[PDB]
């Protein structure tokens, strides 16, 4: 339950979360937003424990945006995932532990490349050009790939994804309500919405 | 000299601390009080002050509690910090025991509290000087408490300004309030007559006054106003 | 493991295997037991290995401060009392047992610590899990005021003894004798019942049997100024 | 594991059996458990071996400080010092501590504490869990202000009789007598002691 | 100035005259001080001082039974000799249980030297105005004296004294081991070795002392035990007719 | 004079603290105040002086109990002399606790006086202004102390303080050679009121009270308590007596 | 002004940093010499009176088994200086790398501990400037001074104390470049003769080297995977045979 | 079962004739799911080899960690870290958390260039030192690799033969091993030159 | 008065300590960094030297901060060898965090942070170091600062700190080119670097040298001290030996 995918395409990194938002026996409501902006050029797409979610999200999204202001430009996809897994991992150390596992799409500035990687829930950082969590990464981690070229476009990686949408939809006993996508290039990120 | 003052951690040439010696001039400087008492009543009388017509006067009596109470002579500032810790071991002495507090008892507490910042570096001796009154299963007893922090016990004092008057008129008196029993008025009248002798260039007014008494089947009592005004 | 502690007329002198194990699969072969905490104050770990070695080592290193600030050798009781006093504020939460056995000139002595913080003073002791096994040969062969080769050779055949009937033990037999006024003897590979064999099939390949996808070169060393 | 201590007219003697039993395995068979605290203070332990011994430690320190600080402590002084360790931590260790010494102005004395600790006076006590097994037998043969001989042998035989009913009592019997002319350790072998 | 009223500050020649001033507070209490080792054993004598006749003179003490087989004797002040003592005590003891052996003169000595360095080094606390001596057998290093100074400063003796009239003293000391040539006494029962301390005493200031005049206390192997006045007055007989 | 005061743990090339000297300067200013030690007991006397007619006499004491064996009574300021009792009855309490037997009497003497002496050796804190003589019977019999605010005390017969000192030594001084046993309890309570008397020749100004308590082992019961009625009369008849 | 340890003089530095300086100045001289197979370090001994012992005084102490170290200034706080070594030496670098930590490593944590003696406030530097001396399989042999001030210099020969001048233009004279260890011992002994010569004799002069490991002096054998102490030191017998020897 | 054991990861050194060799597998997977085909666990400080079997997160963590700690030491000291002090120093610092140890497996390999010998030596979950001069072997195919190298294995080797040795023995231990495999890559180190060679081999 | 602590400004709201400060900079030698388009050069002076004097085997007014970034530094080294290694820390812990090595700027910011809060809270000390910093980063290319004891930076194009300041600050700028080289950087430290020494001589005991260079291999930064042997051959070259 919380769908959310990766996959990164040779110009863009493609990013996708569920606006499912179950909280009880009873999806508390139909449409709803899951991915944030931590940066104009980076996204982190999020799922894990219940109510733990908005809290992250809200505080990696704070220290991007203050580092940010410090050095007078944004920082690299690495140096923001890097970041998010050193949260984590002095997380799973306390007594509180966080629950939470993120994909960070960013679109590198200096290098001229998507840089796509996947955060796990313990709290374990590796790029990887297709990732995904859940019962999202069960499905999704064969169809991605079955289809995967080396030369893609956003185009490309998008009949791709919607494709995977529907796979889900089929055999997962999960109502998702479809999935918002939203798509980082070096040009900003924006919403663009899909089946 | 007289440089040895600005510490209250430097014993002078003579063992006093000027600390503590200009302290007793700081009481001075407040205003009037006279306790007076017997074995069935207690009774503060307290001057109050006006520094302009457009003011309705300032009591000058805290109560401790529903058997105690205390005036103050000298530094109104220092008066509010010691009688905060003072009505919290009556307070205690309810909480835990399910006692009340003895005058003497509460006065050997008060005692200590001085002498914490008397020891110290930085703190202050303090500055004012209260008399508690309260009444116990000993009966009615009156305290006299000391910027040094130093207790006695007496049947009638005064301090404040030119108070040496209101305790010459209480020797004099001496044994006319010891042997008065059971009649609250009578030691509410000797007190106005006390404190008639303190003022200067003034008489007792009504608005002045501001009377306190607690007794055997008393509950402490604080008088102001239009129930003064039939003991002026 | 196990670990002897056999007392004699001029000193002390500890054995234990060199056998280390932690689960069913020997970790290692080889690999001394025996920890040094001072110049001639030994001890050997049986029980969790890591335990063993890890607080011997920093502990000692409070004993050779002890030894600075006296102006003379330091005590096997100090290094015991040190030990007690640090493994019981856990209480039984760090693993560790050891026989602490050494030389002073106030005499040999002999002490065993645990864990929980008990300890046990004899003329023999033997500890591990395997302290069943050494136990027998050590009671059955004792002698009051054994002479140094007599020493020597009862904590090496109740090691032996143990091999057989301990499955914790085998390998090689360590051994440090510590005798007064002289030098502590380490005499490693003193015993050893075990042999490894010559292979019967010689086991090797010519350069390129394994497939090779791609090679690269990659560099630990500093590039020229040029 | 079974510890006492029997007043006698000239002192009191201290006797112990000597097995340190974890589990139902010997670690040592002659490990006695009648450890000097103080010249003329001796204490008996039972219960967990090592929650005693760390607990015996600070009281001897105590003791030792005492000594020099503010002159030498009793028997009375003695006992309250494990007691408060015993009775603070009462979950963290378990421990029954038997504190037995002689002085001139009181003779020898005897105090238990139990598990939790509690402070009492008694002629004799008798603890461990052989003590259980032969607290009849010392109830009868036990008087007050008796000779040196048959102390020796009552507690000779009160001990060896644990040993016959509890298998973790035996090792050696061994006794420490305290008097005002010092320390007598002595020691008896089950040859000596088991026929009887 | 501002500057020998500082503990902690140097003057202009990198001198700390907060040290100096120690040496001159030691004999505030007026008493000199001599230990000799035997053999078997190390005897500390102080004379006693009992002013005032409303004392009572048997509660006057100088010499210290710090722990089982250590002694202790102050030469200067009574209200720095106690703080001394509670600090000696407190640390003999704690090192006995801790490292679980007897604990020799040297270490504890040594001890109290780096106590009082780290109470000069800082200004919140000052040094002490005592000079300790300590005297034991130690059952690792035999008869011992350590005199330590209130700088931090310690150095072992074959014999000391300390006091306002140490000179006398140090002279019948040092004449002594020039023709003996040897480090100890050879007196080899502690009750000669208790005569001759007294000996040296009697003659070095010219006055025979009494037994409420002298206090005794004698270091066994494994010992310490401070002598009673009538053990005392079998001493100075002992001294009148030999 | 100027140096080495301003401080209290300052030494000066005489090897002296300033300060300190000042403290028993404060002590002497105070009320005359003698314990007496006997071979069975230990009598406390004090003059509280009487300051006017309305002050109320003898429910104003210089004497304080400590556990409910030690005497104690004070000179010097009154109440820095509350001060230092009070932390006498905190370790009273404790030690009694934690060994389940009163504190003995030589043990209370080195435990107050070091607290006398964590306050001189401070440059930041001032030290105490107040003397106390204490004592009272215990196990190991009656013991006297005198405790000066210098961080010093001594086992004494007869032990004074305050400014009639010169007087009441004087007295004790006849008191310890005529009797070398200290003298008994029961003639040393109408003693100790003598010397009270012969010694406020120096306190003349005011009128004075004799409030007299004693610990002794036969008649007081080992414990401290209060000498009233009879003994009390009797202890001022005497004085009386022998001043006139 | 020159006169706290806080405020910084009307032409810089810190007057208590000089201050301390002075306070090594009249001190007892100690000298090093590196030679080129070894380390001598060598200093006298003169104390109180005649009764007094000196071989109950230690003015060379080992730091570590294979680091020796020697002062001139206040005798006092050598030892608690000392006792800080060692212990620190243990506790952050023989536990947390468990192993005798090399020379140069060793002086550089001894510096910061001198220079937080400055820095806060009513707390006054040490007495005393170190010579600290060791090996290591890194940085070979080496010699250090390290001053109260908090910085290190490393030397090829220096000497401190009250006889620091004379000693050291007798040092530019007589010391070269190689020098065999045997030289270095009596090249020092001639040196330190100047700065006291009528209670000059090996006996009251103190002497130790940094050379050679130890098989005798290990106190076990049968390991030749671990190294004896490098440092050993002379005594009274052996300095006595070296001044023959010069 | 333990947190080691789920995410998976083997690493295996050997000695040869003043040579050491040190290898791993690239599978990361979390429970049943492979997430990596391309993470390594092999890293280097200096000249010196450390691989760090178990626990996703500890492994990543302990990656930051020892980077932290070697370049703080090197910038210091300014010369390269030994083979020799780094066993000491990785059983001290995992030994630090008693009460919540990091979940991992270490192998240190590495030639010092004080002697040009080479070394070896092995580290459980709280580390200790475990000396062999054989080979050194963790994680959760340990217990393969521990008999499937004694083996294959014949005292010392020639740079070029030992690839052979070290090759052969992952390859099959690996593959019968549920959440090993996926790759792997061996690192020869012959003193002071690395090659690096990829394994052809099946993945899954 | 003014010329008391830290917390205490002053009559005009200046402080007396930090110019008492800056003045400890001049108590020990003369430091210079040129920035040039194919290297940074960082020297420093010795301060100290006899011939007895071990120093061509050691530095102590050269030190890493990491793999990228030294520094030199000027005045008192007990004030400096505390702050070397906080520095170090600093540096060390952006590896840690963010898988990236730290910017110039940031480690330079920070410690102004350091040096500015002692004398702001508390009535400790203000320390006596000018550290020149020389780094590089791929957005900025070549970048210098210099740090004030007084708890603030700037960036500059060469920069002189260190004994004889007025001098030195001169000579650089008049021969200081604006496409420049590496070799043109050296050649102007040394040129500067012996005039404002007292003695006449200069020689390799006297001088230390780190280069920064990117000219080492492009993709690579790469930190090179140069050793005893290479300082002595551009004496030559110079005309100086």
């Amino acid at each position: 339950m919380d769908i959310i995918l990766g996959i990164r395409v040779q110009d863009s990194v493609i990013l996708a979360s569920s606006k499912a938002v179950t909280r009880g026996i009873s999806v508390l409501k139909d449409s709803d937003d899951k991915t944030r902006q931590l940066s104009p050029h980076t996204l982190m797409s999020f799922a894990g424990e219940a109510g733990d979610t908005v809290q992250f999200a809200e505080y990696i999204q704070a220290n991007i945006q203050l580092y940010s202001i410090r050095e007078d430009y944004e920082l690299s996809p690495q140096a923001v995932s890097s970041f998010v897994r050193q949260e984590l991992a002095k997380s799973i150390r306390s007594r509180r532990p966080y629950q939470v596992n993120v994909l960070i799409g960013g679109y590198d500035k200096k290098k001229n490349k998507p840089e796509l990687y996947q955060i796990d829930y313990l709290g374990t950082k590796v790029e990887l050009p297709y990732g995904a969590h859940g019962y999202s990464g069960f499905y999704t981690f064969s169809l991605l790939d079955h289809h995967y070229r080396p030369d893609m476009t956003t185009e490309e990686g998008l009949d791709l994804l919607k494709l995977c949408v529907q796979e889900l939809e089929k055999r997962m006993p999960m109502d998702f309500k479809g999935v918002i996508v939203k798509i980082v290039d070096k040009d900003g990120i924006r919403q663009v919405d899909d089946f | 000299r007289n440089n040895y003052d600005g510490d209250t951690v430097t014993f002078s040439p003579t063992g006093r601390l000027f600390q503590v010696e200009y302290a007793l001039e700081a009481i001075k400087q407040g205003s009037v009080t006279v306790g007076l008492r017997s074995n069935t009543h207690a009774v503060l009388v307290a001057l109050k002050r006006n520094a302009d017509e457009l003011s309705s006067y300032q009591k000058k009596i805290i109560k401790c509690d529903e058997h105690m109470g205390l005036s103050l002579a000298g530094l109104a500032p220092d008066a509010r910090v010691l009688s905060n810790y003072l009505r919290q071991q009556c307070n205690y002495s309810s909480l835990v025991f399910n006692r009340k507090l003895a005058v003497e008892r509460a006065g050997h507490l008060l005692c200590d509290k001085a002498q914490k910042n008397t020891q110290s570096y930085g703190g202050r001796p303090y500055g004012v000087g209260l008399l508690i009154i309260g009444y116990d299963k000993s009966g009615a007893h009156l305290l006299e408490f000391q910027p040094s922090g130093n207790v006695t016990e007496l049947y009638g004092t005064a301090i404040g300004a030119r108070s040496q008057g209101a305790k010459t008129y209480l020797e004099r008196t001496l044994d006319t309030f010891i042997k008065i029993d059971g009649n609250p008025d009578e030691l509410i009248k000797a007190g106005v007559e006390a404190i008639s002798q303190s003022l200067r260039d003034e008489s007792l007014t009504v608005d002045n006054l501001s009377i306190a008494i607690v007794g055997k089947d008393t509950p402490f009592t604080i008088y102001d106003g239009e129930a003064v005004a039939k003991y002026i | 493991t196990t670990i002897v502690g056999v007392k004699f007329n001029n000193g002390v002198v500890i054995a234990a295997d060199t056998r280390s194990t932690q689960g069913p699969i020997v970790a290692d072969k080889n690999c001394a037991k025996l920890h040094r905490i001072s110049p001639k104050i030994w001890c050997a770990g049986a029980g969790t290995a890591a335990d063993t070695e890890a607080v011997t080592q920093l502990i000692g290193s409070n004993i050779e401060l002890h030894s600075l600030y006296t102006s003379r050798e330091p005590r096997v009781v100090s290094a015991l009392q040190m030990l007690k006093q640090h493994l019981f504020k856990y209480q039984g939460h760090i693993g560790a047992y050891l026989i602490v056995a050494g030389v002073d000139p106030t005499g040999s002595h002999l002490f065993s610590i645990h864990a929980h913080g008990s300890t046990d003073v004899g003329y023999y002791l033997s500890l591990g899990s395997g302290s069943l096994a050494a136990m027998a040969v050590l009671e059955s062969h004792w002698k009051q005021d054994l002479t140094k080769e007599e020493a020597i050779k009862l904590a090496s055949d109740a090691i032996q003894a143990g091999i057989w009937n301990d499955l914790g033990s085998g390998s090689n037999v360590d051994v440090c004798v510590m005798e007064i006024g002289k030098d502590a003897e380490y005499l490693r590979n003193y015993l050893t019942p075990n042999v490894r064999e010559e292979k019967q099939k010689s086991y090797k390949f010519p350069r390129g049997t394994t497939a090779v996808l791609k090679e690269s070169i990659v560099n630990i060393c500093d590039i020229q100024e040029e | 594991t079974s510890i006492m201590a029997v007043t006698f007219k000239d002192g009191v003697i201290l006797g112990a059996d000597s097995r340190t039993t974890t589990g139902a395995y010997i670690a040592n068979r002659v490990t006695d458990k009648l450890t000097r605290v103080h010249d003329k203070i001796w204490c008996c332990r039972s219960g967990s071996a090592a929650d005693t011994q760390a607990i015996a430690d600070i009281v001897q320190y105590h003791l030792e400080l005492y000594t020099s600080q503010y002159g030498t402590p009793s028997t009375e002084t003695a006992a309250s010092v494990f007691k408060e360790l015993c009775y603070e931590n009462k979950d963290n260790l378990t421990a029954g501590i038997i504190v037995a010494g002689y002085d001139d102005k009181n003779k020898g004395e005897v105090y238990t504490i139990p598990l939790g600790g509690s402070v009492h006076k008694l002629p004799y006590a008798i603890a461990g869990s052989g003590s259980t097994f032969i607290y009849g037998y010392c109830d009868k043969n036990f008087r007050e202000n008796m000779s040196k001989e048959e102390t020796v042998d009552f507690i000779k035989h009160s001990l060896s009789q644990a040993i016959k009913w509890d298998g973790s009592s035996g090792g050696v019997i061994r006794m420490v007598v305290l008097t005002a002319a010092g320390v007598e350790r002595l020691i008896f072998y089950p040859d000596e002691y088991e026929q009887l | 100035a501002g500057y020998d009223r500082h503990i902690t500050i140097f003057s202009p020649e990198g001198r700390l005259y907060q040290v100096e001033y120690a040496f001159k507070a030691t004999n505030q209490t007026n008493i000199n001080s001599l230990a000799v080792r035997g053999k078997d054993c190390t005897v500390v004598i102080s004379q006693k001082k009992v002013p005032d006749k409303l004392l009572d003179p048997t509660t006057v003490s100088y010499i210290f039974c710090i722990s089982r087989t250590i002694g202790m004797v102050v030469n200067g002040p009574i209200p720095d000799a106690r703080n001394a003592a509670l600090r000696a005590k407190a640390e003999a003891a704690e090192f006995r249980y801790k490292y679980g052996y007897d604990m020799p003169c040297d270490v504890l000595a040594k001890r109290m030297a780096n106590l009082s360095q780290i109470y000069t080094q800082r200004a919140y606390m000052r040094p002490l105005g005592v000079i300790l001596t300590f005297v034991s057998v130690d059952e690792e290093l035999g008869p011992s004296i350590y005199k330590t100074d209130p700088a931090g400063y310690y150095v072992g003796y074959k014999a000391t004294a300390t006091g306002p009239k140490q000179q006398e003293i140090t002279t019948n000391l040092e004449n002594h081991f020039k023709k003996s040539k040897i480090d100890h006494i050879n007196e080899e029962s502690w009750e000669k070795v208790v005569e001759f301390a007294i000996t040296h005493m009697i003659d070095a200031l010219g006055t025979e002392f009494s037994k409420n005049d002298l206090e005794v206390g004698v270091a066994t192997k494994d010992k310490f035990f401070t002598l009673s006045a009538e053990n005392i007055e079998e001493r100075l007989v002992a001294i009148a007719e030999q | 004079g100027t140096g080495y005061d301003l401080s209290n743990s300052v030494f000066s090339p005489d090897g002296r603290n300033f300060q300190v000297e000042y403290a028993v300067k404060a002590v002497e200013n105070g009320t005359t105040s003698i314990g007496i030690k006997c071979n069975d007991g230990v009598v406390f006397a004090v003059e509280k002086l009487i300051t006017s007619k309305l002050l109320v006499p003898q429910k104003n004491v210089k004497i304080q109990v400590v556990d409910r064996h030690i005497g104690c009574v004070y000179s010097g300021l009154i109440p820095d002399g509350r001060h230092l009792v009070n932390r006498g009855r905190e370790e009273a309490a404790s030690f009694k606790k934690l060994y389940k037997t009163p504190i003995p009497i030589p043990a209370f003497a080195d435990r107050l006086g070091q607290y006398v002496q964590a306050h001189t050796l401070y440059n930041s804190v001032r030290p105490f202004g107040v003397s106390t003589i204490f004592g009272g019977v215990d196990k190991n019999g009656a013991h006297l102390y005198m405790l000066e605010p210098s961080g010093s005390y001594w086992g004494y017969k007869g032990a004074a303080t305050g400014k009639g000192r010169q007087s009441a030594k004087a007295e004790l001084e006849k008191l310890v050679d005529h009797h070398p046993e200290g003298l008994s309890a029961r003639e040393a309570v109408k003693q100790a009121a003598k010397i009270i008397y012969l010694a406020h020749e120096d306190n003349k100004e005011k009128d004075f009270e004799l409030e007299i308590s004693w610990c002794s082992l036969s008649e007081t019961n080992g414990l401290h308590k209060f000498v009233k009625g009879d003994l009390l009369q009797e202890a001022i008849d005497f004085a009386q007596k022998e001043i006139n | 002004y020159s006169f706290s340890l806080t405020t910084f003089s009307p032409s810089g530095k810190l007057g208590q940093i000089d201050y301390a300086l002075t306070a090594v100045k009249q001190g007892v001289t100690s000298l090093g010499i590196k030679a080129t197979n070894g380390v001598v370090i060598a200093t006298e001994k003169k104390s109180s009176s005649p009764l007094a012992m000196s071989e109950t005084l230690s003015k060379v102490s080992l730091l570590t088994p294979d680091i020796g170290a020697v002062y001139s200034g206040m005798g006092p706080d050598y030892r608690v200086l000392v006792d800080k070594s060692r212990k620190v030496a243990h506790t952050s670098y023989k536990r947390i790398y468990g192993e005798y930590p090399p020379t140069k490593l060793l002086v550089s944590e001894v510096a910061k501990i001198m220079q937080e003696a400055t820095q806060s406030g009513g707390v006054r530097p040490f007495g005393v400037s170190l010579l600290i001396a060791g090996h290591d399989e890194f940085n070979g042999f080496s010699l250090y001074q390290v001053d109260p001030s908090g910085s290190y210099f490393p030397w090829k020969a220096t000497a401190i104390g009250k006889g620091s001048v004379a000693a050291k233009t007798f040092l530019e004279k007589r010391w070269n470049d190689e020098l065999e260890l045997e030289d270095a011992i009596h090249i020092a002994l001639l040196t330190l003769k100047e700065s006291v010569e009528g209670e000059f004799n090996g006996d009251t002069i103190e002497l130790a080297i940094i050379g050679d490991e130890n098989p005798d002096l290990l106190g076990y054998t049968g390991i030749p995977t671990d190294k004896g102490p490098r440092f050993r030191k002379l005594t009274s017998q052996e300095i006595n045979d070296r001044l023959e020897a010069l | 079962s333990d947190p080691s054991s789920i995410n998976g990861g083997i690493v295996v050194a050997m000695t040869g004739k003043d040579c050491v060799a040190i290898a791993c597998d690239l599978r990361l997977g979390s429970q049943s799911l492979g997430v990596s085909n391309k993470f390594e666990k092999i890293f280097h400080y200096g000249h010196v080899f450390l691989g760090i079997t178990g626990l996703a997160t500890d492994v990543t963590t302990l990656n930051e960690m020892f980077r932290y700690k070697t370049n703080l030491y090197k910038l210091k000291e300014e010369r390269a870290i030994e083979p020799e002090t780094f066993t000491q120093l990785v059983s001290s610092s995992l030994y630090e958390r008693r009460f919540g140890p990091y979940f991992v497996g270490p192998v240190v390999a590495g030639i010092n260039s004080k002697s040009g010998k080479p070394f070896i030596a092995g580290f459980d979950l709280i580390g200790c030192i475990d000396e062999a001069k054989d080979f050194i072997v963790s994680g959760t195919a340990s217990d393969q690799l521990f008999g499937m190298c004694e083996s294959l294995y014949e005292p010392n080797l020639e740079p070029e033969d030992l690839f052979e040795t070290i090759s052969q023995a992952l390859l099959n231990a690996a593959d019968r091993d549920a959440l090993s495999g996926w790759g792997a890559v061996v690192y020869i180190i012959k003193k002071d030159e690395v090659v690096k060679r990829y394994l052809k081999m099946r993945q899954d | 008065r003014y010329d008391s602590r830290t917390t205490i400004f002053s009559p005009e709201g200046r402080l007396y300590q930090v110019e008492y400060a800056l003045e400890s900079i001049s108590h020990a030698g003369t430091a210079i960094g040129i920035m040039a388009s194919d290297g940074i050069v960082l020297a420093a002076e010795r301060k100290v030297t006899s011939t007895l004097l071990e120093q061509d085997t050691s530095t102590e007014k050269l030190y890493k901060l990491n793999d990228k970034i030294a520094v030199a530094v000027a005045g008192l080294t007990a004030d400096a060898e505390i702050l070397i290694n906080t520095a170090r820390i600093h540096a060390q812990n952006y590896l840690k965090t963010y898988n990236e090595d730290i910017p110039v700027e940031i480690l330079v910011r920070r410690l102004s942070d350091i040096k500015q809060g002692y004398t702001q809270h508390g009535g400790l000390r203000p320390f006596g170091v000018s550290f020149i910093y020389a780094g590089y980063d791929d957005r900025y290319g070549y970048q210098l600062y210099t740090s004030n004891p007084s708890g603030n930076y700037t960036g500059w194009k060469a920069i002189s700190v260190g004994a004889n300041t007025s001098a030195a600050q001169t000579l650089l700028q008049m021969d200081y080119k604006d496409d420049m080289k590496v070799d043109d950087a050296i050649e102007l430290a040394l040129k500067t670097l012996s005039k404002t020494t007292d003695s006449s001589a200069l020689t390799y005991d006297r001088l230390e040298f780190a280069t920064i260079r990117k000219g080492a291999n492009d993709g690579e930064v790469y930190q090179k001290i140069f050793k005893p042997q290479e300082i002595k051959d551009i004496l030559v070259k110079t005309g100086i030996t």
